[PDB]
């Protein structure tokens, strides 16, 4: 009994170290197929996107999920998320680099931004970044 | 005993199923990050020249007026356009004046890449600076152009206007 | 039942005991990342432009 | 084909972009035309206006 | 230290860790944006440099 | 060096002083210029305007 209780803590810690890194690379390339819940990892992704947006000073004008890419992989359905935040160039580079330093699976790819003021009377950059996570099939 | 030992054979079955897939992932990905450089390549910088010195495969149009230069360009990502924009200046611009050159850009009558925002007349307040010789007004625009099945650029098209010094 | 402590060998809770400590779970779960970081960047610049135009 | 909305004069602000050479103003209209017992199209008729670049 | 120097802290913005800024350390930069008098900003700086 | 703010005409009230011969209006601007891979300055570029005495 008492040695098995040692094995349980050892392998639970090894599981945590997985999640910690196997997820992260599920952003880099992507990773396995899955055991995945990720049902318990998408709303936290939206929430943390909102948080890194707030601490970067950006107004999150719209976050829009996507459709899973049924033909975007045999071992994974990619869900893309299009984020729409406005502010300063320094602050949007900040927002992007923070999402690219996150512990979750938000691989940012195609980026855009432009000056949101018609007449151009004050500096302001509306920014739309595309960033996706890879659930299983 | 026989309960939790089974628990542990399962949890370690996971940990191994885990550990072997990770090493194929790091590798497949490192390939992927070589390939994204292999699609930025044919568009970006080192890849047509002939000594790897800038500007190279590069930035597009240059047009001056002996007070400011209104350039038109393309960079690798949110990074090299950030390196380039940092190397110049960063400004809070305010009361912009509209002039007949803007409409000549809307008219297409002055030949340029109307991916670009317009303008070249305003009043500037410094936010950050790096070149004491350059007052960049702002990264006027930037759009990552992906391409199609006929070919890539994937890079970030952009436009900047900057009054130098002297 | 089992008493305040049990009887004396201790009884039996080396086996109940040991193949407990604990449930285990084991909760093979909730790890944390260092992530990793990329490196920057290749130049020295070249002149044509901009020496003449300023 | 006066399935179509009209117009071709306005002022445009970019939302998303893919062709650095094309400024599409908007998908001006789109209507899935089904057809009849004499024959199909079933497709989505549409109209777009776009100022190029140059 | 900004408040006791009399400065209005208009913006504090963290950075990204510099993954290639060292083998033994990730540097996190913080960009601070405070407004006031020259004496007060020299004060703010020297206090942050005495922390 | 249009790193510099402009101007040279105003009305001044003393805050602190050290030279009885100099009325500096203000450190009109100051920006630490870092440089590039081609070379450094790293120093703090600045601009001041000052009416002397006499």
């Amino acid at each position: 009994l008492d040695l098995e209780l040692a094995d349980k803590s050892e392998i639970a810690q090894n599981l945590n170290e997985r999640r910690r890194e196997m997820d992260v690379l599920e952003q880099k390339l992507s990773e396995a197929l899955t055991e995945l819940p990720e049902q318990r990892d998408i709303e936290e992704l939206l929430a943390q996107i909102n948080d890194i947006g707030k601490k970067s000073g950006l107004e999150l004008s719209s976050v829009t999920p996507g459709k899973e890419s049924v033909g975007g992989g045999e071992f994974f359905a990619r869900i893309p998320i299009k984020m729409t935040v406005s502010g300063n160039y320094h602050e949007i580079a900040l927002f992007l680099q923070e999402m690219a330093n996150m512990r979750r699976i938000v691989n940012v790819n195609n980026i855009k931004f432009d000056s949101a003021k018609l007449k151009n009377e004050k500096v302001v950059l509306q920014s739309e970044f595309q960033a996706t996570t890879f659930r299983f099939v | 005993t026989k309960a939790r030992i089974a628990e542990l054979e399962k949890i370690i079955g996971e940990v191994k199923n885990i550990n072997t897939r990770k090493a194929e992932v790091e590798k497949k990905l490192a390939v992927l990050d070589a390939l994204r450089k292999g699609r930025s390549g044919p568009v970006r910088m080192m890849d047509a020249l002939a000594s790897a010195t800038p500007k190279k495969v590069w930035v597009k149009t240059f047009s001056e007026n002996n007070n400011a230069v209104s350039i038109d360009g393309s960079a690798v990502s949110h990074d090299e356009v950030a390196e380039f924009m940092r190397g110049l200046n960063g400004v809070v611009w305010t009361p912009k004046g509209m002039g007949r050159l803007v409409d000549r850009r809307r008219d297409s009558k002055t030949a340029r890449v109307e991916m670009l925002t317009s303008d070249a007349t305003i009043e500037e307040f410094p936010e950050a600076q790096v070149s004491p010789f350059f007052k960049n007004i702002d990264l006027q625009t930037a759009k990552q152009v992906g391409g199609a099945q006929v070919g890539v650029p994937i890079l970030v098209e952009f436009k900047i206007t900057m009054t130098s010094n002297y | 039942c089992e008493e305040p402590p049990a009887p004396a060998p201790p009884p039996a809770k080396p086996k109940a005991a040991a193949a407990v400590p604990v449930k285990a779970a084991p909760t093979e779960t909730g790890a944390q990342a260092a992530p990793s970081y990329s490196y920057v960047y290749n130049p020295v610049g070249k002149r044509d432009p901009f020496r003449s135009p300023i």
